[PDB]
C-alpha cells in the first residue's frame, strides 16, 4: 500500500521525550548554587539519548532530518499556588559553529542571529530547524576520525553537529524558591534514509563509538528443551 | 599433475633493462599472470619484443638487459589426498610470425675442424 | 562444445587474472561504479582521469582457512596503502573517489566441505577490545594486506576480535542486508562483489576515512578429508573501477 | 595601444612563466618537436603519451654572470634527472623520446653592457682535463642543475675547462653552425631555442645517453657601471615538448 504507516517518514517521525531538565532563577549570585543545573542549561542536542536508546535510527546508516523541537516547559514549584507570575522562559537554538553560553546573564543570549524564543511557563513552543548538516546526510554511523592533522577531538564525529539548545529564565529577586522543568520533544520531518544496517545485539555503552558492551548476557534465547519444539 | 589438484601460480615478465623481481609481491606489481592450476593446464603468454639499440646484442656477454621471466606460487600447491610426491610443469618456447633474422654467421660452437672422409 | 563459463581474458593493465569459476556477478546495489559526480562547472575540464592506469587487479596476500579459523577483515580504501600506483595516488593526493570490484577466490578441491560468507559493509565502525568509552586509535584498525585477522589473534588496546558481534555489536546471521555472497564448496569456489562509491560527501580523503571493511568469514567449518592438509587458501583481488582523484595540477611531493 | 610583444600567458601545467622580452623564436632546424615516430604497427595503440603531464617549464638554478666568468654547460636530457615527473619517468622507464624547448633569460638593466652566446650542440662529446687517451668517467660530466660550470672551476680527472676549445677541440667563433642566438643587452635579455629530438636510433635511454649539451657563454665581457653589482643572473627553463616514453605497462619499480 501507498499508506504512510510502514514507510520511513512515519517510522521515525514520531515525537519523543529527550533531555528532561530542571532550572530556576534566583539572583545574580545569592546562595552558592549557580553553575550545574540552575539559572541556565545547555544541551548540545544529540538524538543519542533516548530514541529508544538509539535503535530505529541506528538501523540505518545515512539519514537527513528536518527537526521540530517542541519545548514543553512547566513549573515544578507548585504552579497551582503561585511560582508562575509571568515566569517567561527563554529557549535558544544555538547553531553548530557558534559560541555556547555558560552563564545566565551572558552576552550570547541577546547577541545577533541566534534563534531564541520566549513563552509562558506551562505553554509550549514549536520549531522547525532545517537540515543543519555538514555532510549531505547525517552520518549517524561513521568510520574515520576528523583528521590525520590536528584532528578535532575523536571519532565521536561531532563534525556533523545538529545544534545546541539553551534554556534560561528572565526574572529576578532572591527572596523565594522557584523551579522550572523543561522537556523538549524532537520530531523529524521529511526523513530520507539510506544504507540499511543490521541491528545491535545489546543496549549500547557509548555515544558515537560503536562499541559493544563487555560482560554480556546471552542476547539470543535457548531452545525450550531440544530442537524438538512444542 | 592430477585432475583434482589446484594451485595459483603468478608468472611475471620484466622487460629488458629492468631488474627482475625478488618475490611474489614485486612480481605482482609487475605484469603478473596467474592463469591458475585446477581448471586450466595450458598457459601461453606472448613475449613482446622491445628494440634496444635497434636490435639484440649477439656477442657472448653476461649482461642483464635481455629480458626476465619468472614464476611464483601465489598460493601453496594443494595436492590431492595421499599424493605423496611431486608434480611437474612443462615449458615450451617458439617465435611468433613477427620473428626476424638478419645476418648470417660461421657457427663454430665447438671450434670446429674435422676432415674425416671415408 | 559444452560448458562455456565466462572464463575468458579479463586483462586490465598489468593484470591478466581471468580465473572465474561460475562467473555469476552480484553488484552491491542497483548502482554501478560510475565516474561522473556531476556534468561540468560550465568550464573546460582537466579532470583527473586515472582509470587508464588504476584499474589493475591488485591482489592481496593469500590467507589459510584452517579448521580453527574465525575470519579476516580488511579496511578497503586503506588496505591498498603501501602498494601500487593507487597507493601513491592516495598519499600523493588527499581526496579521491574510488569504486571497487572485489574478487575473493578460494582454492578448494572437490573433496572439501565448508562454506564462507563474504560481506561488504559500508562505513564499518569498529568495536574495541576495551569495550568502554574508548576504541582503537587507528593503528590497529587497518594494517593493510594483513587485515584485522580475527582468527584467534587477540590483542590489547585496539578492536575486539569477537566474531558474532563482528566488531559492531550486530549479529552474525543478521549481517546479510549488506551486500554478500556465500562461497559454497559444493557449488562455487569464488565470489565477486561490485562496490560503487559510497559517502555522504562526494569527494573524500582515503588516508583519513575508511570507506569499506571487507570481511570473509567461515560460517560452516571446513572439514577436509583426513590425510589431506587441514588448510585452504583464500585469495582476494581488488580492481578499483571508475576511480577518480581530486588534486589535479596541485600536488608536488609529500613523503611519509 | 603601442608595443604588443608576445608576453601573454604561456601557461603549461604547473608552469605559468610568460616572461618574454622581444619574443622572437629560433628553432634548431626546419623540424619542429614532433610526437609520432611512425604511424602505427597496424594495431590498437596504448602508446605512452605523457605530454599532458610532462610539458611543464622546469626552470633551473640561477647562475651569476660575473666579469670573471667563462661559461656554463648542462647535459640536457640528464640535467633533469633528480627532479620533476620527467626525471621519475626517466629512471622509471629506460627509453624515451624527448624534444625540448629551452628559454634562457638574463636579467639585465638598461645600463649593463655585454653579450652572451647560447648554443645547442647535438651529441657534444667532451674533451678531458687529462687530454690523452682517456676522458671523464661520466661522474663529472653531468652534475645536473649545476652544470660543468666552466667559469674558473678547474678540476682533475674529468673534462677540461678550456672555453676556446669548448671541450671539443673546436673553435669558439666557429661554433655557430649549431643552433644559437646571441643575447645582446642592447637588444634583448632572453633567448629561446626549440630543440627537436635528434638521435640515429629513434628511441633511446636518457639515463645512459647525453643527447644535448647546452652552453651559455659570454663572448663579450660584462661591463656594469661602477657603483653597481658586478654580477648578472642567468635563468634557464626547459619545457620538454612532444615528449614520449617507451616502457608502457611494463615498469614496476627501480630505486636508485
Amino acid at each position: 500500500f501507498n499508506g504512510s504507516e510502514t514507510d520511513v517518514e512515519c517510522f521515525l517521525g514520531r515525537a519523543a521525550c529527550v533531555h528532561v531538565t530542571e532550572i530556576q532563577n534566583k539572583d545574580a549570585t545569592g546562595i552558592d548554587n549557580h553553575r550545574e543545573a540552575k539559572l541556565f542549561n545547555d544541551w548540545k542536542i544529540n538524538l543519542s539519548s533516548l530514541v529508544q536508546l538509539r535503535k530505529k535510527l541506528e538501523l540505518f546508516t545515512y539519514v537527513r532530518f528536518d527537526s521540530e523541537y517542541t519545548i514543553l516547559a512547566t513549573a515544578s514549584q507548585p504552579d497551582s499556588a503561585n511560582y508562575s507570575s509571568n515566569l517567561v522562559v527563554q529557549a535558544m537554538y544555538v547553531p553548530p559553529g557558534a559560541p555556547n553560553p555558560k552563564e545566565w546573564d551572558d552576552y550570547t543570549w541577546q547577541s545577533a542571529s541566534n534563534p531564541s524564543v520566549f513563552f509562558k511557563v506551562g505553554d509550549t513552543s514549536r520549531f522547525s530547524v532545517p537540515y543543519v548538516g555538514l555532510a549531505s546526510a547525517y552520518n549517524c554511523f561513521y568510520d574515520g576520525y576528523s583528521h590525520d592533522d590536528a584532528e578535532t577531538q575523536y571519532g565521536i564525529t561531532v563534525l556533523n553537529h545538529m545544534g545546541s539548545m539553551a534554556f534560561r529564565i528572565v526574572n529576578e529577586h532572591d527572596e523565594h524558591k522557584t523551579l522550572v522543568k523543561i522537556r523538549v520533544y524532537h520530531r523529524a520531518k521529511h526523513v530520507e534514509a539510506w544504507i540499511p544496517r543490521a541491528p545491535r545485539a545489546l543496549p549500547y555503552t557509548s555515544i558515537g563509538r560503536t562499541n559493544y558492551p563487555k560482560n554480556t548476557e546471552p542476547v539470543i534465547k535457548k531452545r525450550k528443551g531440544d530442537i524438538k519444539s512444542y | 599433475g592430477p585432475a583434482l589438484s589446484s594451485a595459483k601460480l603468478i608468472l611475471a615478465y620484466t622487460p629488458p633493462g629492468a631488474r627482475g623481481p625478488q618475490d611474489r609481491r614485486e612480481a605482482m606489481l609487475g605484469t603478473h599472470v596467474v592463469w591458475d592450476i585446477g581448471l586450466q593446464s595450458t598457459i601461453v603468454m606472448t613475449i613482446p619484443w622491445t628494440s634496444g639499440v635497434q636490435f639484440r646484442y649477439t656477442d657472448p656477454d653476461t649482461y642483464t638487459s635481455a629480458g626476465f621471466l619468472s614464476c611464483w606460487y601465489q598460493t601453496s600447491l594443494i595436492l590431492p589426498p595421499e599424493t605423496t610426491g611431486q608434480v611437474y610443469l612443462l615449458s615450451f618456447i617458439s617465435a611468433c610470425p613477427d620473428f626476424k633474422l638478419r645476418l648470417m654467421k660461421d657457427t663454430q660452437t665447438i671450434s670446429q675442424t674435422v676432415a674425416l672422409t671415408e | 562444445c559444452g560448458y562455456s563459463d565466462r572464463v575468458q581474458q579479463i586483462t586490465l593493465g598489468n593484470s591478466t587474472i581471468t580465473t572465474q569459476e561460475a562467473a555469476n556477478a552480484v553488484v552491491c546495489y542497483a548502482e554501478w561504479p560510475e565516474y561522473l559526480p556531476d556534468v561540468d562547472a560550465s568550464d573546460v575540464n582537466k579532470t583527473s582521469k586515472p582509470d587508464t592506469s588504476v584499474c589493475r587487479f591488485y591482489t592481496l596476500d593469500s590467507k589459510t582457512w584452517t579448521t580453527g579459523s574465525k575470519g579476516w577483515c580488511w579496511k578497503l580504501p586503506d588496505a591498498l596503502k603501501d602498494m601500487g600506483v593507487f597507493g601513491q595516488n592516495m598519499f600523493f593526493h588527499s581526496l579521491g573517489r574510488s569504486g571497487y570490484t572485489v574478487h575473493v577466490q578460494c582454492n578448494a578441491t572437490k573433496f572439501h566441505s565448508g562454506c564462507l560468507l563474504v560481506v561488504v559493509i559500508p562505513e564499518h565502525q569498529l568495536a574495541s577490545h576495551e569495550g568502554g568509552n574508548v576504541s582503537v586509535k587507528y593503528t590497529f584498525t587497518h594494517p593493510g594486506e594483513r587485515g584485522i585477522d580475527l582468527s584467534s589473534a587477540n590483542e590489547v588496546g585496539g578492536p575486539v576480535k569477537d566474531v558474532l558481534y563482528n566488531m559492531n555489536g550486530t549479529l552474525l546471521g543478521n549481517l546479510l542486508i549488506f551486500p554478500h555472497q556465500f562461497i559454497n564448496l559444493r557449488t562455487n569456489n569464488t565470489a565477486t562483489i561490485v562496490i560503487p562509491y559510497i559517502n555522504s560527501v562526494p569527494i573524500d580523503s582515503m588516508t583519513r576515512h575508511n570507506n569499506v571493511s571487507l570481511m570473509v568469514i567461515p560460517i560452516a567449518p571446513l572439514t577436509v578429508p583426513t590425510g589431506a592438509t587441514p588448510s585452504l587458501p583464500i585469495t582476494v583481488t581488488i580492481a578499483p573501477m571508475c576511480t577518480e582523484f581530486s588534486g589535479i595540477r596541485s600536488k608536488s611531493i609529500v613523503p611519509q
